[PDB]
RNA sequence: UGCCUGGCGGCCGUAGCGCGGUGGUCCCACCUGACCCCAUGCCGAACUCAGAAGUGAAACGCCGUAGCGCCGAUGGUAGUGUGGGGUCUCCCCAUGCGAGAGUAGGGAACUGCCAGGCA
RNA sequence: GCUCAACGGAUAAAAGGUACUCCGGGGAUAACAGGCUGAUACCGCCCAAGAGUUCAUAUCGACGGCGGUGUUUGGCACCUC
RNA sequence: CCUCCUAAAGAGUAACGGAGGAGCACGAAGGUUGGCUAAUCCUGGUCGGACAUCAGGAGGUUAGUGCAAUGGCAUAAGCCA
RNA sequence: GGUUCUCCCCGAAAGCUAUUUAGGUAGCGCCUCGUGAAUUCAUCUCCGGGGGUAGAGCACUGUUUCGGCAAGGGGGUCACUUACCAACCCGAUGCAAACUGCGAAUACCGGAGAAUGUUAUCACGGGAGACACACGGCGGGUGCUAACGUCCGUCGUGAAGAGGGAAACAACCCAGACCGCCAGCUAAGGUCCCAAAGUCAUGGUUAAGUGGGAAACGAUGUGGGAAGGCCCAGAC
């Protein structure tokens, strides 16, 4: 599961998901998977979508993960009043903007890329699309 | 300077305190109050602030 | 480094006289010669300058730089300063100790009648 | 772990901005370290508080080879 | 070899730039050399088909604007974040 | 007035670093000697004294070089005041101001007083 | 000379029970219930490795995703002391 | 009571919001004068290794500052007499 | 809990600080009245400013992916190496309320200037009330980017404002009711009737009553735009 091994502080504020993305072009491989919608990707969603494609793109080529969560979300458990400080850390999320390249793949045919990225788009809570590396 | 005319179009109820102070500096009191002003950039900058709700006749 | 350690040593004494707006008397010491300049408080111009590389001073000297030469040029700057009348200059040791020719150039100018 | 304390916020910041004519002895900038440095007619306090030493206007300059900020007072 | 029809821009800033992108256009620029930079607007659908080939970024480009053929070269391209579109393309006179 | 060098500045990397070349009549630097004036938390390295045998090495000054640092547009993008609107977790439209990064490019500083040497 | 530490410090000097209770109030504040909300719960849908002798979708479904109902445990303290 | 963030580019700004720390120490660890420049790493090497101490080189404050943290500090507020 | 005649003018607050205080009270802010005061204050323009938030970036403080180079350590060795693990450094790429080598918009502070405003400003004095605020937009903390949830900043309205519109609906939109009239022009909002006004004109879309509640996702529904393959040696 993708999570930071060590942080300077345990907790973090809620924040917002405003602004545009900066991960625009594929710069590691030739094929990419770019996010269209807006939302957050939890630690389970990034791990499951990596497992979802890897089944069909068997052991050749190379897959990069362009994002990293670096943001915890705390929860208040059931039958607990409001207050009593901030709750305990449960799972890590990543702030994702429209235009962020999430998943990349190289060393595969283009027809194989269309299949695996379709199989990983259902596991993601936001809409995605297929992109291809353009030079310069 | 030369004379222009400023006529208020909308009301001053839901406005910001800066927009309420702008209409007091322009001498506008109600909808339809046509009054004469000078065309200096100090007055023109007051027009640019409330241009959504005033009518100007050059 | 040799020269840059001398500059950082004097730098506290340089900018302190800048904060007071007084006229400083800097010295440069050399195994050959010795220098002394009276500087305006802006720092970009001098008013009284006399050294031992000038032939007017070196004729009466056996060697160009010693404790006898610093007494000669210390008086020589001080005599040119009284002709101008800068009258309570400040003394800048400029990174050297106040033991040798720096002390000899200062005490010679104290004997002439300058207020420092 | 057992958090929930905060001190009284000390009233720092710039109290006299540039262009303002101040009196001799007035406090310009209250500060902890030397965020601003003393310059012309400006004294540095015990707690690094920069104050006025002459009647004039506040002038901010960035001098020195280390690109540090200064406060100077020019005569009005 | 590539010929691109262009027109000179009459306004500047992001105000005119967003009005061109809502009207199937996008702004660009031509700089380099001893000449002043010239504000250039370009048709969006024409450039989008041409840029799909690798020769659009390597070869020497020709632009016909105001009865003048200026030989340039593609230096940098700004793309839309999530849609497959273009934003701004840099041109160096070569 | 030119060239070269020292001192104190203005300025604070378009003033730096690296590389290559060069300067010794003067200048500065190292160097010579040191019982002594003094100095070392050991040490004449530094500090400082007394001298000039030697020398442009180290350092410094200048010239040349775009490897690096740095400076840096035009246009575009992100953001935002005011007003309006939408599919209202967000974004668009009208108008005003305009980034950051990156690119073209600039760039081996400039300048003031005074002193010395050469012509 | 005060850990007056409850630290702008009611006394030099102070722990409990009340279901035998009582008064003055309060929906400004709980318990029954409504209402708001939908984490949880219930139900449905999308992608399909795997189970189904072979064979994803006859019957099922991991890792994950999107809703509906207001239906459990709640959250809130908006109506009512 | 103190430090940072929440705090929305002045100040101010809450919550049983997020991370700590203090009820001192000090006659020098104060004042002043005169000096001094680390962290890390390379190479060399009687005892000597991972470190005892040095030399030069690289590096130029990432070191240090009686302590919590921030803002400072080379003219050093660091260090020594 | 209740407080009884009328008329006119002005008009709050639900904040801060402190409290055996938390539904109380005091000072201050805010309200009214009176005196006094500088051209005081507000708005815009220019000038003088300080920024480190939005964003952006990874030099620094932390984190993270890949590649190259690799001291060391393990193993093989009769001084070197191997299909081993791997720090630092270098290139590429992200993320951060408590990162900033960068950097706004406005806001804020000061100066000058015109216009406008019944001094709207400050000082002082007499008397208060209030210190339970609500929701909406925006910037957030918290909560599930749940709450007609809670806690702040800012603005608006309500509270303390009727009227018109959103069917009805304090907080939304328009607009602040001196009174009378069977006048007109308009705002938001509408024009086939209920119910006042186009069964209006032009160019399209939709055939589902969508409109007139609801997502991922699925489909030869249809309208619009650009780029290709094949074909009068006869294509589909
Ligand atoms: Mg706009
Ligand atoms: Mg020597
Ligand atoms: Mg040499
Ligand atoms: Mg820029
Ligand atoms: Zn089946």
């Amino acid at each position: 599961m993708l999570q930071p091994k060590r942080t300077k502080f345990r907790k973090m504020h809620k924040g917002r998901n405003r602004g545009l993305a900066q991960g625009t072009d594929v710069s590691f491989g030739s094929f990419g998977l770019k996010a269209v919608g807006r939302g957050r990707l939890t630690a389970r969603q990034i791990e499951a979508a990596r497992r979802a494609m890897t089944r069909a793109v068997k052991r050749q080529g190379k897959i990069w993960i362009r994002v990293f969560p670096d943001k915890p979300i705390t929860e208040k458990p059931l039958a607990v009043r409001m207050g009593k400080g901030k709750g305990n850390v449960e799972y890590w999320v990543a702030l994702i903007q429209p235009g962020k390249v999430l998943y990349e793949m190289d060393g595969v045919p283009e027809e194989l890329a269309r299949e695996a990225f379709k199989l990983a788009a259902a596991k993601l809570p936001i809409k995605t699309t297929f992109v291809t590396k353009t030079v310069m | 300077a030369k004379t222009i005319k400023i006529t208020q179009t909308r009301s001053a109820i839901g406005r910001l305190p800066k927009h309420k102070a702008t209409l007091l500096g322009l001498g506008l009191r109600r909808i339809g109050h046509t009054v004469e002003r000078e065309d200096t950039p100090a007055i023109r900058g007051m027009i640019n602030a409330v241009s959504f709700m005033v009518k100007v006749e050059e | 480094d040799k020269k840059s350690a001398r500059i950082r040593r004097a730098t506290r004494a340089r900018r302190k006289l800048q904060e007071l707006g007084a006229t400083r008397l800097v010295v440069h010491r050399t195994p050959r010669h010795i220098y002394a300049q009276v500087i305006a408080p802006n720092g970009s111009e001098v008013l009284v300058a006399a050294s031992t590389v000038e032939k007017a001073i070196a004729e009466q000297l056996k060697y160009t730089g010693n404790k006898d030469a610093a007494a000669a040029v210390g008086k020589a700057v001080a005599e040119r300063a009284l002709e101008k009348g800068i009258k309570d200059v400040s003394f800048d040791r400029s990174g050297f100790q106040y033991h040798g020719r720096v002390q000899a150039l200062a005490d010679a100018a104290r004997e002439a009648g300058l207020q420092f | 772990t057992r958090n929930g304390r905060d001190s009284e916020a000390k009233r720092l910041g710039v109290k006299r901005f540039g262009g303002e004519s101040v009196l001799a002895g007035s406090i310009i900038v209250r500060q902890r370290g030397t965020k601003f440095h003393a310059g012309a007619n400006v004294g540095c306090g015990r707690d690094h508080t920069l104050f006025a030493k002459a009647d004039g206007k506040v002038k901010f300059e960035v001098k020195g080879p280390k690109n540090r900020k200064f406060i100077s007072i020019e005569a009005e | 070899m590539f010929t691109i029809n262009a027109e000179v821009r009459k306004e500047q800033g992001k105000g005119a730039s967003r009005r061109l992108r809502a009207a199937n256009k996008f702004p660009a620029i031509i700089y380099g050399g001893k000449e002043a930079p010239l504000a250039i607007e370009l048709d969006h659908d024409k450039v989008m088909n041409m840029q799909a080939k690798a020769e659009f970024y390597s070869e020497v480009l020709t632009i016909v604007v105001d009865g003048k053929e200026i030989k340039v070269k593609a230096q940098d391209v700004q793309r839309h974040p999530y849609k497959p579109k273009l934003q701004h393309i840099d041109f160096v006179r070569a």
